[PDB]
């Protein structure tokens, strides 16, 4: 596992001894090879997982993770040079390494094989992206909005340390694999219950479950493209793989212990689904959309079936993917134009053809169309659910329309119509920009050649 | 004053508390707290003013107090067995006015309201003396005499600090006043653990002790008092404001920074005792202290704050004064929680 | 709450008692040697931050003197830490010997012979 | 180009960089000697070599 | 088009005494620029 | 003044095509920017997208797909051929489970 | 002609160095890790008349 | 050894090198009046070291390379464009006053180490003693706030009392038509624009406040026009005078070594300029702020500390 | 224990409830504190002279010597209060607040 930790490592002291004009050229085709290597992790075993050492482990469940971080490093550095021109060398080489501690920080928690490293370094991928919010966010919310990304993840991070270290007080150990071999049930207690609510929360704060989720708007609208990104992309399934991981030590409190959780997150879908049809502001949308896909994914993992795990990692994935086209596709726009109302520049069709095409492929992976991993990811958690209770498929199907409604009301009211007469300084679509989006799109429609590579352990 | 003086009143200082950390006997402690603060009231005024003697009346009036307690608390233990040895206390009201003699000493709630005011009317040095070298004295006595203390009056006054400590730094735009309410905070985090650990106490006052040294010269180096004073400094020693900032973070406790280091080790010394509340409290009360830290660092280094048209003569001087252990200072405040295990050194 | 201050026949201020060179000195590769050298690195890099340098070339003796001190310590420290964690463990092992009737060996079920409740997931 | 002392001219304080890495050579030389005695007294203690 | 950074309204937030002025506390002073506070002429 | 500070005014923003009417949207320099187009095109679309997939198309059978197909046929045909059952309801033998004595 | 290139552009063995040395730490964690090599149940083998363990 | 608390506690003190020469002399008249020619002459008859007005690029001179830098990166103000609009809403005519004022706390602070550290006397133009004058000036007529009055109290007030003022005060009295001619006369296009309210505000300054402030605290010396040039006359009447006056018989080695510690260091000197007061004459944005500091450390010679910039020809940087 | 030494505690808990409870005169404060040295002499004599502890006959002496410290100490600070507000009132020490 050090052959993709060191090599992320030294992309620090190469961006700090690269010359002034070099920096986004290095950066760039070295984390491209560091996801070329990583790319060979999805080599998995079936039975039981690849133990690197004591200190990290790789699953079918991590890989696919492990290899998006990875990949989207690259396109987070392709899409931050364009409005970073006019910074200074330094504060360049800065905003760099903001990513790439992000990167390592992540890269160590998706393999971690003991909870409190997990813990620690699920912890620190916090202060990269804080840094990154306040510092080179645009407007003046962007400090009330790092508040709110940080109070509620530790107001729920907190306790799960405490519980953490309470498990290992008992069970004598943290580490995974002993922790899945030794498991015992819970008892129906007050103590379990707390001790549940404790291992628990943390996860629902940071995918967000709906009513914890207030955070995740201010962040996402006020941060830059990269920070958008690397939030909808990575940091929001940090609580899913999370949760895949300690419920197994839950059993059989999740049996009752997740019907509030379960209501409140197809309630929530619901209703965020439906505030998408009413936003003005165009990253806000995209933002209540990826709540509306993680309230879906947290039904997946309460439910605790084969069929729902799996569609909760393929899902995590698709989203992840769709989520970042979407953010940069907005972003284009923004730099074309500086505001993010998103009836201001109309018709844009007419002038940015090849955009359209993307923002078409994107809005189709939003409401997954088949045979898209978005789909298959959505299908089999609404199979799984429908299994759980007939009277769910009302909740979903719902879902489902309300999120293609939105989804083309988007790509209607950017897209088409007529241009806005006064707004005379559209240019043509830079090669970057286009590239961009390709290496968004394609990968993820060639993962659908092979959906076994994201469908997880359970598979 | 004069240097020869000034280095002998230090000097005075150090060796107080050096004698009641060396001591077994009860009467050279309480000599030993005598002298220390007899050479500490001329520190504290060295740069005569009003503010600095209201300060220095309000600390005596405070430490005399303590003082009293502390020998009235030996006088009835030896009465109550002939006993002048520092080992643990054999009647219990002596074991009480004890421990308050030594938490209005250190500072802790409900007797905390000198040190705010004190570390505001002190220059900066004098601040950093008083924050971080006066705490060693209480701090090993009370490590003596940990097995006697009772937990309820130790914990409720530690639980008290935590919680003044944050709600007094929520509302400060003084800089030493904010280090103040940290310290008060800091405390009683250390004297939670007390009963329970006494290397876990060592491990906080020595993490404390290198993030508030780090502080104290990052505040000199850029001579501000205030917040606004601070935020001139981007555009005069960017690179003091990001060092300061990251320092801010570690002082926060968030992971992967050392200031994690202490109250994961306070926290999960707890549990081993049937104790979860206390640090799930402890921990959601401290995030006000993080809270004010975060609202320093946004002030000071996160944005630019409008400067002056003099900070451009600013622009051609170095700084004259070199602080040689600044760099570890710093590196020692941020960079060290890999180096946990080495703990078991501290027992 | 002082655990091993008491311990019997213990010197108060050697560091690093004699017993001590009993235990296999740390390798001077150690990981935790090269943390504390690039502690002491990062050190000379603040240092000539600090004081407005040439960051990477300002001081090489400086910058040799700040890891060779770290490094130094580091050894040291690493050396009484590892025989602090060697007492524990005998101290622990010692106890177990001594106090058999707290430490009981009970002999240990199969599972095909310990009825374990079934929970099932629907 | 400067006008005035700049007490760091273009030789360097040689007494001092000779101080420092004699002090450095002296740290290193020690603690290579200290290790090698380690290593010895350990494997003597512990019947190895 | 450029990033948003506090001017001289959102400066004076932090130019208080204290946070979060009250009725009681409006009329508390900052402390002055050195810590010397003027002579008082109370004449012996 | 009837102004309340000296601030330089907010600038426009250039466009790269201005000085480059072929300039890719990288950087400013031509040069710069020509050679980090191609190191993109060539280290995404070239090395790790076609290589990658290429790679993880014919990536070894370390799941044990085919391994299990070959087994379970294997089962079947002894199974089929003796007039066993194709499967047993009990997962494990049980005369090495020893159940409580007494249920009441 | 080969210096100052040299010099502007030695920054590019950093990341394969850093590959490289990752692998030859990989194989050393897994040296440690040889207490029950050709000992399991399921894999356990005769050594071949030539070879001298089963997996390095 | 740089001087310090070591270097006091063993040998170096300050009164053993005061040698009844040391006469801290400031020669202060109105604008155009010939007091540069006396401050030079006193300064050449009496041995001590003089002091050319301090200026807008003071400072300039004093590190670095001597050279002025771009008024851009360097005091900001203009006192050609003062004279052409004083009544500028770009706050220019505060910002000069207070940038002048910063110029002569540096180079009084100069002059005081020079005077400690070598025993030898200095002789001076203005100080910050009597820059002020030009504030009433300006404030009398209409040129700057009440409130840039205010914030230039406060900072002579935090400044100007951490430090001995001159044994020696020298006054040149010129009227003020013998002033207009001489403007008149000297051929600068922009002097010519300053009207006789103006340099009569000025006067009327120096007259009430400054000459009777300073004769409570010091001697003064007035001399009129046409005796201005005997300059032997002059330093004949400053050799005979009495400092039993001011603070400086009141003086020992500790408030010396004090004073000492103060006087280097040029930044704590001057801390208290820089004081957070918003006023749009001298608050600058912070777009601005950063540019123009960006375009301070892209000079030839200010990127790092003096003895590291090898774009300057520094070497031996690896060993420093 | 004899009504004495019960006689002797009371001593010192009013001279710190004395010290505890301000008025005006920062003076009165300052006796408040010399009482309760006073209390703390009488009471480790009478104990040390009870068990005959003939070494300790020493410490009160040495107690003295501590408090008068702490009043020269005192009486300095008080010294300065007065010569900033002609008063020694406690009141005039709000400079200073939390
Ligand atoms: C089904 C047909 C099969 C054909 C076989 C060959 C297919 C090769 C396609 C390769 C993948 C396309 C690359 C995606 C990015 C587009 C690149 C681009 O910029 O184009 C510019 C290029 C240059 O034109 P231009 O004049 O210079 O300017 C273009 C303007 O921008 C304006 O351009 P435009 O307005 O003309 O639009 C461009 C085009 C491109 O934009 C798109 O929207 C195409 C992307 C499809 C939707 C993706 C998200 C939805 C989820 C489906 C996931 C499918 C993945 C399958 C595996 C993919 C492997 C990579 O959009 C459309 O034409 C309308 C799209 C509606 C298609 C609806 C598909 C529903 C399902 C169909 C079957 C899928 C499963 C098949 C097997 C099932 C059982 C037998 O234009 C084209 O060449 C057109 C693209 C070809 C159309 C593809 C439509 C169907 C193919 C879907 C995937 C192929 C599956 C192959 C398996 C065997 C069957
Ligand atoms: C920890 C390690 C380093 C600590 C000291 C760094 C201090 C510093 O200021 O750095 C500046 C320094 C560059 O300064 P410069 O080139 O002299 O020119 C200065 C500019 O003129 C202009 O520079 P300036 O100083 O005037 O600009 C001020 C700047 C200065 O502010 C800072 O630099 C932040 C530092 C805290 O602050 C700002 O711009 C304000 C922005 C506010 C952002 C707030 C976020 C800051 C906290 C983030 C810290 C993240 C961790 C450290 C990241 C790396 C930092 C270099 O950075 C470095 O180049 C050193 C970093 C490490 C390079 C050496 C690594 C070893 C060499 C390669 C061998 C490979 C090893 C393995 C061998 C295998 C065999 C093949
Ligand atoms: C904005 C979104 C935030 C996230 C929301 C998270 C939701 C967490 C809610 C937890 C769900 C259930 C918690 C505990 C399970 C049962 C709770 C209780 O109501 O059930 C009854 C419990 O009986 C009584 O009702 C006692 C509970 C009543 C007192 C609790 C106060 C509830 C008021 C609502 C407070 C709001 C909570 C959220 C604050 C934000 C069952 O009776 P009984 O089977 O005999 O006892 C079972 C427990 N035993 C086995 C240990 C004995
Ligand atoms: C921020 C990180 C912490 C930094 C702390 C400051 C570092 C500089 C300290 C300089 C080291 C020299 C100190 C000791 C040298 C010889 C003295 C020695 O003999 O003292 C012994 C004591 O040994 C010292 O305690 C060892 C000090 C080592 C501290 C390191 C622990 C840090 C925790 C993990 C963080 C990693 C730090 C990284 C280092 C740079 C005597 O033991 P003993 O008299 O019986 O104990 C008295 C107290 N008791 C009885 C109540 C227990
Ligand atoms: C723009 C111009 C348009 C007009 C021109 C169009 C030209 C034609 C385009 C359409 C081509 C359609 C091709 C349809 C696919 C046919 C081949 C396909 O079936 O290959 C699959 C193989 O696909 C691969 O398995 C999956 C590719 C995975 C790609 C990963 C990319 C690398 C990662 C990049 C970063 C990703 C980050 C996020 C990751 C989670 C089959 O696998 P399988 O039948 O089983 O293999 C059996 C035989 N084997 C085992 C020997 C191979
Ligand atoms: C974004 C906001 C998220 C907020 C999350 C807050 C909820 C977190 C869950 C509770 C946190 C503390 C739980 C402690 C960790 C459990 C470990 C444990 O097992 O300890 C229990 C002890 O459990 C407790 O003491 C916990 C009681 C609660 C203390 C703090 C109360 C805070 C408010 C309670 C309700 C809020 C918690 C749920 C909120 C949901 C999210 C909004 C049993 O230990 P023993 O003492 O040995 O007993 C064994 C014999 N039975
Ligand atoms: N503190 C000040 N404020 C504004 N203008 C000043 C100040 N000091 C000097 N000046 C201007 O600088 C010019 C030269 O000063 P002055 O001493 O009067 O002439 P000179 O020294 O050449 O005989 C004059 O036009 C004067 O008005």
């Amino acid at each position: 596992m050090l052959k993709i930790i060191i090599p992320t490592t030294m992309l620090l002291p190469m961006t700090w001894m690269s010359k002034h004009n070099m920096i986004w050229i290095n950066a760039t085709v070295h984390s491209l090879l560091i996801s070329l290597i990583s790319l060979s992790l999805l080599n998995q075993l079936g039975e039981n997982s690849l133990n690197f050492s004591l200190t990290f482990f790789s699953d079918s469940l991590s890989a696919p993770l492990l290899v998006l971080t990875t990949w989207l490093l690259p396109l987070m550095l392709m899409a931050s040079q364009s409005h970073l021109s006019k910074e200074t060398t330094t504060r360049k080489k800065l905003y760099i390494t903001m990513l790439i501690l992000l990167q390592l920080f992540l890269i160590m928690t998706f393999t971690a094989t003991e909870l409190i490293l997990f813990y620690i370094l699920f912890e620190a991928t916090l202060v990269p992206t804080l840094i990154i919010i306040t510092r080179w966010g645009n407007q003046t919310e962007r400090l009330n909005a790092g508040l709110y990304f940080l109070f509620y993840t530790l107001a729920g991070s907190l306790p799960l340390l405490v519980a953490l270290v309470y498990i290992q007080n008992t069970t004598g150990s943290l580490n995974f694999l002993i922790i899945h071999y030794w498991s015992h049930p819970l008892s129906n207690s007050w103590s379990n219950i707390f001790m549940w609510l404790a291992c628990i929360m943390a996860f629902m704060v940071k995918m967000p479950l709906y009513g914890l989720h207030l955070w995740l708007p201010k962040a996402h609208v006020e941060a830059p493209i990269a920070g958008s990104m690397v939030l909808a992309a990575v940091l929001l399934k940090l609580g899913g793989y999370g949760m895949m991981r300690i419920t197994t030590i839950l059993n059989p409190l999740t049996n009752y212990m997740a019907y509030p959780f379960l209501m409140l997150s197809m309630w929530g879908m619901i209703m965020t689904s439906s505030i998408c049809l009413r936003q003005t502001d165009l990253k806000s949308l995209i933002a209540y959309s990826s709540v509306s896909h993680m309230a879906l994914v947290i039904v997946a993992i309460m439910i605790q079936t084969p069929w729902s795990f799996m569609g909760a990692t393929a899902l995590m994935i698709a989203h992840g993917l769709t989520s970042s086209m979407l953010f940069c596709l907005a972003n284009t726009n923004y730099e074309r134009v500086h505001s993010r109302t998103m009836i201001l520049a109309r018709g844009l069709q007419t002038l940015l053809p090849l955009m359209a095409t993307w923002w078409l492929v994107a809005s189709l992976t939003n409401l997954a169309l088949p045979p898209s991993i978005n789909l298959i990811g959505e299908l089999f958690i609404i199979t799984a659910s429908f299994s759980w209770s007939n009277i769910t498929i009302i909740l979903m199907g719902m879902n489902m329309m309300i999120t293609a409604l939105y989804s083309l009301y988007m790509l209607i009211t950017t897209q088409r119509g007529k241009y806005t007469h006064h707004i005379n300084n559209i240019k043509p679509s830079f090669t970057r920009e286009n590239a961009l989006m390709a290496l968004h799109i394609l990968p993820l429609l060639l993962l659908t050649l092979n959906p076994k590579m994201i469908l997880g352990p359970l598979y | 004053m004069n240097p020869i003086i000034y280095t002998t009143l230090i000097m005075t200082v150090m060796s107080g508390t050096m004698l009641v950390m060396i001591s077994s006997h009860w009467l050279l402690i309480w000599i030993g707290f005598e002298m220390n603060l007899l050479a500490m009231i001329p520190v504290l005024m060295k740069n005569f003013n009003p503010r600095a003697t209201e300060a220095a009346t309000k600390y005596f009036l405070t430490q005399a107090t303590a003082s009293m307690m502390l020998m009235m608390a030996i006088i009835i233990n030896l009465l109550y067995s002939g006993q002048w040895t520092i080992t643990k206390m054999f009647n219990p009201v002596a074991m009480t006015m004890m421990t308050m003699a030594l938490a209005m000493k250190l500072g802790l709630s409900p007797f905390h309201f000198w040190v705010p005011e004190v570390t505001q009317g002190i220059s900066l040095q004098a601040g950093l003396l008083l924050l971080t070298w006066q705490k060693l004295a209480p701090l090993s006595v009370l490590c003596q005499i940990s097995q006697s203390i009772n937990p309820n009056l130790m914990l409720t006054m530690a639980m008290l600090s935590i919680l003044i400590g944050g709600w007094g730094g929520l509302n400060q735009t003084q800089l030493r006043k904010i280090m103040a309410y940290s310290s008060i905070a800091h405390m009683g985090w250390m004297t939670a653990v007390l009963p329970y650990n006494t290397t876990m106490t060592i491990l906080n006052l020595l993490i404390y002790i290198t993030m508030t040294l780090a502080m104290f010269m990052l505040l000199i180096h850029s001579s501000a008092t205030t917040t606004l004073s601070l935020s001139h400094t981007w555009n005069k020693m960017p690179v003091i404001t990001s060092l300061m900032m990251v320092t801010l973070l570690s002082m926060g406790g968030l992971p992967p920074l050392s200031g994690f280091m202490p109250k994961w080790m306070i926290i999960q010394e707890m549990t081993k005792n049937e104790s979860i509340i206390m640090p799930t409290l402890m921990a959601m009360t401290a995030l006000l202290n993080l809270y004010f830290y975060m609202r320093l660092a946004y002030s000071s280094s996160l944005t630019m704050f409008p400067s002056t048209n003099n900070m451009k003569m600013k622009w051609q001087f170095e700084h004259t004064k070199q602080m040689k252990l600044l760099p570890t200072m710093i590196v020692l405040s941020t960079l060290v929680l890999p180096m946990t295990p080495a703990l078991s050194s501290l027992n | 709450m002082t655990m091993m201050s008491g311990r019997p026949g213990r010197v108060p201020l050697q560091f690093l008692p004699n017993e001590a060179r009993s235990l296999p000195p740390p390798k001077l590769t150690d990981p935790r040697l090269v943390y504390m050298g690039f502690l002491g690195y990062c050190s000379g890099l603040i240092d000539n931050a600090i004081r407005r340098r040439p960051v990477v070339s300002a001081g090489l003796h400086r910058q040799l003197l700040y890891v060779t001190s770290f490094v130094f310590f580091g050894y040291y420290l690493l050396k009484r830490q590892d025989y602090m964690y060697a007492l524990r463990d005998h101290d622990m092992f010692a106890y177990v010997k001594s106090h058999p009737e707290d430490f009981p060996e009970k002999d240990k079920k199969t599972y095909g012979e310990i009825l374990e409740e079934f929970h099932p997931v629907r | 180009k400067f006008y005035i002392r700049e007490p760091p001219h273009g030789s360097p304080d040689w007494l001092k960089v000779g101080l420092t890495l004699g002090t450095s050579v002296f740290l290193w030389i020690y603690l290579i000697k200290q290790h090698k005695e380690d290593v010895l007294e350990y494997k003597r203690r512990n019947g190895l070599e | 088009a450029r990033q948003w950074q506090p001017d001289v309204e959102w400066a004076e937030q932090f130019g208080g005494a204290v946070m979060y002025p009250t009725k009681e506390t409006a009329h508390w002073k900052p402390p002055p620029w050195n810590d010397v506070d003027p002579p008082k002429d109370t004449l012996v | 003044p009837t102004i309340r500070l000296q601030e330089d005014p907010d600038p426009e923003d250039e466009n790269l095509y201005e000085k480059n009417p072929d300039s890719h949207g990288y950087d400013k320099d031509p040069i710069v920017d020509l050679w980090n187009m191609r190191v993109v095109f060539f280290f995404g679309f070239s090395i790790v997208l076609v290589l990658g997939s290429t790679f993880v198309a014919y990536l070894p059978d370390y799941r044990m797909q085919e391994w299990a197909r070959r087994e379970a046929e294997r089962l079947v045909k002894y199974r089929e051929a003796n007039g066993l059952p194709l499967m047993e309801s009990n997962c494990f033998d049980p005369n090495k489970i020893q159940l409580p004595e007494d249920e009441d | 002609n080969v210096l100052q290139i040299v010099r502007d552009h030695w920054v590019h063995i950093l990341v394969p160095v850093g590959f490289v040395f990752g692998c030859y730490l990989d194989r050393r964690s897994d040296e440690k890790l040889t207490a029950f090599r050709n000992k399991s149940l399921l894999f356990k083998r005769e050594l071949r008349p030539n070879e001298e363990v089963t997996w390095k | 050894l740089q001087y310090g608390p070591l270097a006091f506690v063993l040998g170096e003190r300050t009164t053993r090198k005061l040698t009844e020469t040391s006469k801290v002399i400031t020669v202060d008249g109105n604008i155009c009046s010939g007091k540069g020619r006396l401050a030079r002459e006193i300064a050449e008859k009496l041995g001590l070291r003089h002091f050319p007005e301090a200026g807008i690029h003071y400072a300039d001179s004093t590190t670095g390379d001597g050279k002025p830098l771009d008024v851009q990166l360097s005091g900001n103000c203009s006192l050609e464009k003062f004279y052409d609009d004083p009544k500028s809403n770009d706050g220019n005519s505060y910002r000069l006053q207070s940038w002048l004022y910063a110029s002569r706390l540096l180079q009084y602070a100069d002059a005081l180490e020079h005077l400690l550290s070598t025993g030898q006397g200095v002789v001076l133009e203005r100080s910050i003693y009597s820059d002020f004058v030009f504030l009433e000036a300006m404030y009398r007529q209409g040129f700057i706030r009440k409130q840039c009055v205010e914030h230039y109290n406060e900072v002579k007030k935090v400044t100007a009392c951490e430090y001995l003022p001159p044994h020696v005060v020298v006054y040149v009295d010129v009227p003020v038509p013998e002033i207009q001619s001489r403007i008149q006369k000297k051929g600068n296009p922009h002097e010519m624009k300053i009207t006789a309210a103006y340099l009569q505000d000025i006067e009327n300054a120096y007259k009430k406040t400054f000459l009777p402030e300073m004769s409570e605290k010091c001697e003064v010396l007035q001399y009129s026009a046409r005796e201005a040039e005997d300059a032997e006359k002059v330093v004949e009447d400053i050799e005979y005078l009495k400092c039993d006056k001011g603070p400086w018989p009141d003086q020992d080695d500790r408030t010396f070594h004090r004073l000492r510690m103060l006087v280097q260091n040029k930044l704590e000197v001057l801390n208290y300029t820089t004081i957070p007061v918003y006023l749009p004459e001298i608050t600058i944005g912070a777009h601005q702020s950063d540019r123009v500091f960006q375009k301070f450390t892209e000079l030839p010679g200010r990127k790092y500390s003096p003895g590291y910039n090898e774009d300057v020809g520094d070497k031996w940087i690896w060993l420093k | 224990m004899p009504l004495v030494y019960m006689n002797i505690i009371m001593a010192f808990a009013i001279a710190l409830a004395g010290l505890l409870m301000y008025r005006s005169h920062l003076m009165s404060s300052l006796l408040c504190l010399e009482g309760m040295m006073l209390s703390l002499f009488i009471m480790s004599t009478l104990i040390i002279l009870n068990t005959h502890f003939t070494l300790a006959n020493m410490m009160p002496i040495i107690l003295l010597v501590f408090a008068a410290c702490e009043a020269a100490l005192g009486l300095s600070l008080l010294v300065m209060v007065s010569n900033t507000y002609g008063t020694d009132y406690v009141q005039n020490l709000n400079l200073l607040q939390c």
